């Protein structure tokens, strides 16, 4: 299965 | 007869199931034929098998017994296909295999425990599979290892501390499995580590001291688990480390001092955690710094001026935090900035002149804070700007001109602040803004006339400003759905020709001084569902024609002066609240039947 990768992609 | 090579890659062929596509080309004619065949790669001399490629063929079924008799083969990649069952232990006497990869499947069960056969194994990828049960303990005694993947599968347990002696080990990933326990201080003895990803799993406890130990990591991400406890003061003597990942976790205390020590730290993420106290004014010394995130926690006090000279800083995300006092004054200068995002803080004073000084900016977050003072004229020249949400704060003075010449402005909230005097008529003319909220603020002006003849523009808000006057005429109101204008001292008629908003779909005039009656050509509105028109001077009917106006799911025209019977049709439908406070209106729906 996928899993996430980089840095925490939260926005505003 | 038939070379074993060959009857081998038949076995294969036959065994596997995919689309036609997948061996057409596998053809045996009518010697060493099998050389021609996709994916086989054979040895010039002997004409046995050494690579054999099957990645992305849409296959299914098990491997056969026979692949054995590929016996000098040193590269298989089975990757990106539907591979089914336990792990084929068969693959294991392929003993000279440097190579595998069977990333990608389906395989499940616990892992065989037969993979130490394979001594020579340099790159190990199983990327997301379907594997359970504990990891293999057995990968240990592969001292020749560089690259081991083992994660996107359900593995359970703890990491096996023998996993430390593996001494040529360059890259480990066991990311998002169901792993737990406390992280084993003998992987710290992976001297020529370089990428280190294993969070999305369930570990608890700290981060080892003795990963200290990793001289040559320069990648570590353990991201969303359940780790906490101090961050590790000793990690300061990595200083190797591009890549640091420690967000979604559960960490507290103060963020060490020590981390100034990083020098070669690019990316530094520590979003949503329990951390507090200040941002180390050591991080002014990080120069290779790109990104900086801390995001949702309890930090507090004031950003160091330095972090505003870092020369490398490109994104910068303090959200959620309470920091106090001032943005640093020279951040922007560094010419790189491209996203900023400090929103629910607690900064005071002025937006720096500088933000934007590379047309970079494109991303500009500041809202809820009480940032004061005028809008910086320089942002007005922002050429690359593209979303600026502002509101909640108490910028004050006039909305200077300018914002209409950004090629690339689409979304502006400057809402709930304290601004004056006169909206910018270029808010008319610039060529792709699609978002724009001015609600509460302080005008005392008219609309800009030119409002309507944005060209795209979906959502316009002004409610509760203090605008004055008359609504300017409807005309070409192109892209609007949106419209909101509620709580003013608008006066004057509603413009009749706002059929002209064929997007239209919530409309709010409510609460203000509009009197004569209610426009007809709300009736040829296409998609029109929310009317709000309450509370001010309305009189005349309401149009027939609007029972038949199918759409409509609201339409409040409550505390007016109308007269005449309530449609039928829709509004046979519709709350009777809607229509109360008007003396003269009747019909059934409201119970006084007419005449
Ligand atoms: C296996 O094949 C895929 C698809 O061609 C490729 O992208 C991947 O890097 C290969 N794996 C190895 C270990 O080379
Ligand atoms: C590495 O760096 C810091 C510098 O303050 C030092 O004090 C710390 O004890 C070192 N880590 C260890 C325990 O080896
Ligand atoms: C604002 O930030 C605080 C942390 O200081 C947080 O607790 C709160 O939820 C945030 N506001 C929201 C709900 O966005
Ligand atoms: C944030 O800091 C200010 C200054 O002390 C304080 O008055 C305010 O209440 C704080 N907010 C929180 C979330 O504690
Ligand atoms: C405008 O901004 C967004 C975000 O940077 C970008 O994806 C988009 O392609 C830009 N378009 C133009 C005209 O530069
Ligand atoms: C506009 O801003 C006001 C006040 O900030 C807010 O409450 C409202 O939801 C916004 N309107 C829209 C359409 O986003
Ligand atoms: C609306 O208010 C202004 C401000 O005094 C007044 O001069 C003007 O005549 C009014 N317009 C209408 C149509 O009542
Ligand atoms: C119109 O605005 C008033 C004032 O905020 C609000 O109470 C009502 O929910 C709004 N109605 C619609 C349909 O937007």
């Amino acid at each position: 299965h996928e899993v996430p990768s980089g840095p925490n992609p939260i926005s505003n | 007869k038939f070379s074993p090579q060959l009857l081998s890659l038949l076995s294969l062929k036959t065994s596997l199931s995919g689309p036609p596509s997948a061996f057409q080309d596998w053809k045996v004619p009518v010697d060493a034929v099998w050389c021609s065949w996709s994916g086989v790669v054979c040895d010039n001399v002997t004409a046995q098998v050494i690579s054999l490629d099957l990645s992305h063929r849409n296959l299914s079924g098990r491997i056969p017994i026979q692949i054995r008799y590929l016996s000098s083969l040193l590269y298989l990649n089975l990757s990106g296909n539907s591979l089914e069952g336990s792990f084929p232990t068969s693959i294991f006497d392929l003993t000279k295999l440097t190579t595998l990869d069977i990333s990608r499947n389906s395989f499940d069960s616990s892992f065989p425990p037969g993979i130490s056969k394979l001594k020579f194994l340099k790159v190990f990828n199983a990327f997301s599979n379907n594997f359970e049960g504990l990891l293999p303990s057995d990968v240990s005694r592969l001292r020749f290892l560089e690259e081991l993947n083992f994660g996107g599968s359900y593995f359970e347990g703890e990491i096996p501390a023998a996993y430390g002696g593996l001494q040529r080990l360059k890259f480990i990933h066991l990311a998002g499995n169901v792993l737990g326990g406390k992280l084993p201080p003998r992987l710290g003895l992976l001297t020529e580590l370089q990428h280190m990803e294993i969070g999305y799993n369930h570990f608890n406890g700290n981060i080892p001291s003795e990963f200290a130990l990793l001289s040559n990591l320069k990648y570590f991400d353990v991201s969303n688990c359940s780790l906490s406890g101090s961050l590790p003061q000793e990690l300061g003597n990595l200083s190797n480390l591009e890549t640091l990942f420690l967000f979604q976790n559960g960490f507290t205390g103060e963020i060490p001092e020590s981390y100034s020590n990083l020098k070669s730290l690019k990316l530094l993420d520590f979003s949503s955690n329990q951390l507090s106290g200040s941002i180390p004014s050591g991080f002014s010394t990080l120069k290779n710094l790109t990104w900086l995130s801390l995001i949702s926690n309890n930090l507090s006090g004031e950003v160091p001026e330095g972090i505003g000279e870092l020369p490398e800083l490109t994104t910068l995300f303090l959200w959620n935090n309470n920091f106090t006092g001032v943005l640093p004054h020279k951040l922007g200068s560094n010419g790189k900035l491209e996203t900023m995002d400090v929103s629910n803080n607690s900064f005071t004073g002025t937006i720096p002149s500088s933000l934007c000084h590379g047309n970079k900016l494109y991303k500009l977050i500041l809202f809820s804070n009480m940032f004061e003072g005028e809008l910086p004229k320089s942002l007005t020249r922002c050429e690359s700007l593209w979303r600026f949400r502002s509101q909640n704060n108490r910028l004050n003075g006039t909305i200077p001109i300018g914002f209409g010449s950004l090629r690339n402005l689409t979304f502006v909230d400057l809402s709930n602040n304290r601004f004056t005097d006169q909206i910018p008529a270029d808010f008319a003319t610039a060529p792709v803004l699609q978002y724009l909220n001015l609600s509460t603020n302080f005008f005392h002006r008219k609309l800009p006339e030119n409002i309507w003849k944005a060209p795209n523009l979906q959502i316009f808000s002004a409610s509760f400003s203090n605008l004055i006057g008359e609504i300017p005429n409807y005309v070409g109101c192109k892209s609007f759905y949106r419209i909101e204008l509620q709580g003013n001292s608008l006066n004057g008629t509603i413009p009749w020709d706002i059929g002209h908003c064929e997007k239209l779909l919530c409309l709010n005039l409510s609460q203000n001084h509009l009197n004569g009656i209610i426009p007809w050509e709300i009736s040829t509105l296409p998609s029109i569902a929310d009317v709000d028109l309450s509370h001010n001077l309305l009189t005349g009917t309401i149009p027939s024609d609007f029972g038949s106006s199918k759409t409509i799911t609201t339409f409040n025209v409550s505390y007016n002066q109308l007269i005449g019977p309530i449609p039928s049709g829709s509004f046979a439908h519709l709350n009777p609240s809607f229509f109360s406070s008007n003396e003269g209106l009747c019909g059934d729906l409201v119970g006084k039947p007419c005449n």
